[PDB]
RNA sequence: GCGGAUUUAGCUCAGUUGGGAGAGCGCCAGACUGAAGAUCUGGAGGUCCUGUGUUCGAUCCACAGAAUUCGCACC
RNA sequence: GCGGAUUUAGCUCAGUUGGGAGAGCGCCAGACUGAAGAUCUGGAGGUCCUGUGUUCGAUCCACAGAAUUCGCACC
RNA sequence: UUUUUUUUUUUUUUUUUUUU
RNA sequence: CCGCAGAAGAAGCACCGGCUAACUCCGUGCCAGCAGCCGCGGUAAUACGGAGGGUGCAAGCGUUAAUCGGAAUUACUGGGCGUAAAGCGCACGCAGGCGGUUUGUUAAGUCAGAUGUGAAAUCCCCGGGCUCAACCUGGGAACUGCAUCUGAUACUGGCAAGCUUGAGUCUCGUAGAGGGGGGUAGAAUUCCAGGUGUAGCGGUGAAAUGCGUAGAGAUCUGGAGGAAUACCGGUGGCGAAGGCGGCCCCCUGGACGAAGACUGACGCUCAGGUGCGAAAGCGUGGGGAGCAAACAGGAUUAGAUACCCUGGUAGUCCACGCCGUAAACGAUGUCGACUUGGAGGUUGUGCCCUUGAGGCGUGGCUUCCGGAGCUAACGCGUUAAGUCGACCGCCUGGGGAGUACGGCCGCAAGGUUAAAACUCAAAUGAAUUGACGGGGGCCCGCACAAGCGGUGGAGCAUGUGGUUUAAUUCGAUGCAACGCGAAGAACCUUACCUGGUCUUGACAUCCACGGAAGUUUUCAGAGAUGAGAAUGUGCCUUCGGGAACCGUGAGACAGGUGCUGCAUGGCUGUCGUCAGCUCGUGUUGUGAAAUGUUGGGUUAAGUCCCGCAACGAGCGCAACCCUUAUCCUUUGUUGCCAGCGGUCCGGCCGGGAACUCAAAGGAGACUGCCAGUGAUAAACUGGAGGAAGGUGGGGAUGACGUCAAGUCAUCAUGGCCCUUACGACCAGGGCUACACACGUGCUACAAUGGCGCAUACAAAGAGAAGCGACCUCGCGAGAGCAAGCGGACCUCAUAAAGUGCGUCGUAGUCCGGAUUGGAGUCUGCAACUCGACUCCAUGAAGUCGGAAUCGCUAGUAAUCGUGGAUCAGAAUGCCACGGUG
């Protein structure tokens, strides 16, 4: 009741807390792959994930989450970033729908149909 | 909070017995056996207008069962058949004599029990009861009483749904071993788990 | 048409062209403890991305195929 | 190399005729606390560096040896 | 309107669904 | 459009929480994951992720990039100023806003009209053409303003006229803690020149560093310095705030009580600025008491880096001046009209035969606190928030901030605009908590008292830790746990280490074909179970069907303390012997506030007189109880003996009913009457009278409220267990070590003791899976004989103290059973590396232990014993009543 400790985290679960820095235009865009990584021990031994940094001008270095499954997000690619960041990932900002170019993302899964963008198996 | 019986700790005081019979000693252990057979198969006969008072008395361990139910005619049968049929199966368990008599519960609607067996019947039209519950007591308190107090506990709803309902159309005096007050019980299934009804059903003062 | 490096315990990666391996994090556990921590101890985790042949003997080699990737032959 | 301190209680360190092993502190008990410290009263805590000799008796001293360590010698 | 008899005591996890 | 030919050729995605909307069967372990406000997942995930069905809807379905929705917010049209945010300590005047209100007049704005603009697709209405939805459209209108003019006059502004006198200057009076310079009245007390009394003065939760035969102050007399306002002083006076305390001389603030005179709005109220400016720095030179931050230590030390206490400056104040400035809040300006008011606190004043405490008046300064309204809950109730208004304002939501990045000012520090990168999720206020609380206060309990007995150090009976052993079984870790559950962890109700059988198993059914049920050894086997040899043949009796009672073969089909208190009911607890709460209605509180606890008093007491808007409804109440204890009748009991009858000396056996006893029905003690107490209330004391006394004692019931505590190992059962299993048969064994403790429980340290011989009295108990005397053999554990005895008959106590006479002589013994030499036993498959007790040799610690874990207030702990169950059985556990005390 005492309310500067209070506010903090109370009786919400969702807790709306997210912090999502930066601007300089608008969040819906394109991200050149830049430089990848897999380097930083962590807490979540987050495994074969790629997550790389994007060459967005906004006034600092800023990185993207892999997004979507299919192993080939290769350094010379150029996907589409949106809002999504989950607990599990410090740094970064973003994630991303990434089937674009020849990365291709989801590989037969036939359960994915209006959220990725699949066709029929055999009725 | 609590549950209290008014009946059964006071016999003698305008509540009397479901039992009252005598074995001495060494002759106890079979009687008291016989004592839940012999009521099981009754029931089971009279539900067709159920059994508000199941009186066995033993005269010689040998058996004056004292049967009250809304409608004696059909456990007499067409005069006779079932009176000898009865008497035999109740007397078969106990290797004695088996005296049935009858009675008549004397309106429904006053009883130490039908009240529980009136809203215990409409859980096998499975359909919403409640429409019939509320008003299936307040009928049956314009034909006698002064305060009635009525739970039902069970699984009353739909697939994962068990919960406890609570009712007063009149006040109750909990517990007061001078009052004319009857509690008893009756238990309903609807294919998903129990509905067991009890009732505190304070008739009168003294 | 080039052919090279990195891929190691669940993660990170030390280091390794033949005797087939290594640390912390995380994981589980014998208790203390309702469960953990203070105090006090225990177990691992893989034939180093893998498969045919070498070879007395493979992560290693010859050799093909996978993942991370590289600039040039590409027009 | 010569001279010197030094290997004396977890911790800082006192100590020696040459015959006891010490204290602030730390632990533990006694209780005061549900508990613990303080503060308390009792118990306990030693590679006395090793060897040798003097000697009643060496932690000590002298001698020889290890090993740290300090100044000066070196220009 | 003099009000220091010692200062400290780790996170949890309690929490009987639901519209009325 | 009209015949053939066929339902033919035409549909699906979100998904399924909850938002409009339909839910489950399952998965992977804050994995992977949607991530809009919410919500989901922390091995039981209703939509994460799979799947079954179905749903919303159907060329559609979810969702996305932005932004207002709902939501009231930049408000001439639309507003909140106790709140978010919110009248900024302060107003010298320069422009600006409102300029007093009506006559005669005027229509530029005001408003209505006539006429022009807005050809055509609007917005808003109808009529229609296609088959028609649409589409294609035509017709009907409405357009604030601006133009050009006709009018109608109530405002807006003006014009001529006048006033209401807002505004001042004179005239005339009257006092205070004075805006700035002047004059300056008076206690203490330092420390000295010398006048003295000798050792003690300050200071504290306890005192300290100076000091004292080179005399601790103080106290006179003689002197040298520093310069508060102590009060006629206030139950008060002034002032723009601030802010001064004595009174006075000058400059003479404000005022503001008045005969009036003279001019007629010269006015109010203000931003940028003008002055003022509490805290503080800059000063520049000092005025340099007493106290007290820093200064300087003595001291209280878990570190004080401290607070004391002597010593200590700055603050005291300020000539002079950049001073912003924060707590200077009707959480609040400018104010005129407001005329139910009525009550005080004060000031000046009109009128009274001033016979007078002020009577009749009446403004100002101030507070009190009053209807209609307004209205949550406190109540605020007209000058106050309800009407009516002139603005100089502030008011742009989290978190960005009091912040900078141009320069206006400032002596530099800063003042002050209060902008903005970006970021992101609600709360400030009430009012209600009560945290277990060395509060004020009421208390009270071995809390604490006064005190009694002790536990302790060394040795002993012993369960964890911890040694690490070959290898280790749960859960035990303050008040909610101790001797585990185990009251017999070596057949034992089996953990567990195993091995030997099984998984309808040991136990128990409904039909199918059949059987008479059992006694006795021999050899195998650790037990379960294996291989043989002999002896037997029941009751109805339809000769049918079967019983007692044993079989093999069918289909159905068997089980276990596995914890959750959390579906719930019994039950038990320490709180509780408080006189309980909350309610059927009511209603002040929207609701967590209890709403009888309030307002006077009265008792140790929610005691008892009343009152108060409070009833009363019944479950606690009112008390039924058990044992007393003293007796009353009927009694006489194995009991049990008054008074005599025999004595062969034993209530023995005659012999009768006093009382214990045994005891059933039951019964009698009340302020009863006496003195003191005060209110002849209260009740508290002693006592008549008593077997208790003010519940007489001891048991007992143990209401709601009971820790989110249990009985989760009989509970009673809802949600859920493992089932090749947590199901059931059977022989072995090993828990105890030992360094460590630490205690619970045991004792040994000698005369208020015991030791040796001899003497006076009770009983509490349990008792045919029973308990057993006399009496035989005895060093005795322990053998035998057996009367008896079912509930005073049999027996197990012949409590220990105490008392009379002897012996040690303070002495490690004569006492210590720690224990170890040998000897024996009651059972048993069983005790030995495993006990339990007996006979004789002996003799480990022994000599009065500190600290600091609570026993125990009364007939109660030292002191003084005897019994019981579990169970083929050895607890020191605990459990209950007697008695020197």
């Amino acid at each position: 009741a005492t309310v500067n400790q209070l506010v903090r985290k109370p009786r919400a679960r969702k807790v709306a807390k997210s912090n999502v820095p930066a601007l300089e235009a608008c969040p819906q865009k394109r991200g050149v792959c830049t430089r990848v990584y897999t380097t930083t021990p962590k807490k979540p031994n987050s495994a074969l994930r790629k997550v790389c940094r994007v060459r967005l001008t906004n006034g600092f270095e800023v990185t993207s989450y892999i997004g979507g499954e299919g192993h080939n997000l290769q350094e010379h690619s150029v996907i589409l970033i949106r809002g999504g960041r989950v607990k599990d990932l410090p740094g970064v900002r973003y994630h991303t729908v990434r089937g674009a170019l020849d990365c291709s993302g989801v590989k037969d899964r036939k359960q994915a149909r209006s959220k990725y963008g699949v066709k029929r198996p055999k009725a | 909070g609590q549950k209290v019986h008014p009946n059964g700790i006071r016999l003698g005081i305008v509540k009397p017995w479901n039992s009252t019979w005598f074995a001495n000693t060494k002759e106890f252990a079979d009687n008291l056996d016989s004592d839940f057979k012999v009521r099981q198969y009754l029931t089971k006969e009279l539900a067709k207008a159920s059994v508000s008072r199941i009186v066995i008395e033993r005269p010689a361990k040998s058996i004056r069962v004292t049967i009250h139910t809304a409608r004696p005619g059909i456990v007499i049968g067409k005069k006779g058949e079932d009176v000898e049929k009865l008497r035999k199966v109740v007397a078969d368990i106990a290797g004695v004599p088996a005296q049935i008599n009858i009675a008549e519960v004397r309106k429904p609607e006053l009883d130490a029990k039908l009240v529980a067996d009136s809203i215990t019947s409409q859980l096998e039209r499975r359909v919403m009861f409640r429409r019939a519950m509320k008003r299936a007591v307040q009928n049956a308190m314009r034909l006698g009483a002064k305060g009635i107090k009525v739970e039902v506990s069970g699984r009353l709803g739909g697939a994962e749904i068990a919960r406890t309902e609570w009712y007063r159309e009149g006040r109750v005096p909990l517990h007061t071993l001078r009052a004319d007050i009857d509690y008893n019980t009756s238990e309903a299934h609807t294919t998903y788990g129990v509905i067991g009804v009890k009732v505190w059903i304070f008739k009168g003062e003294i």
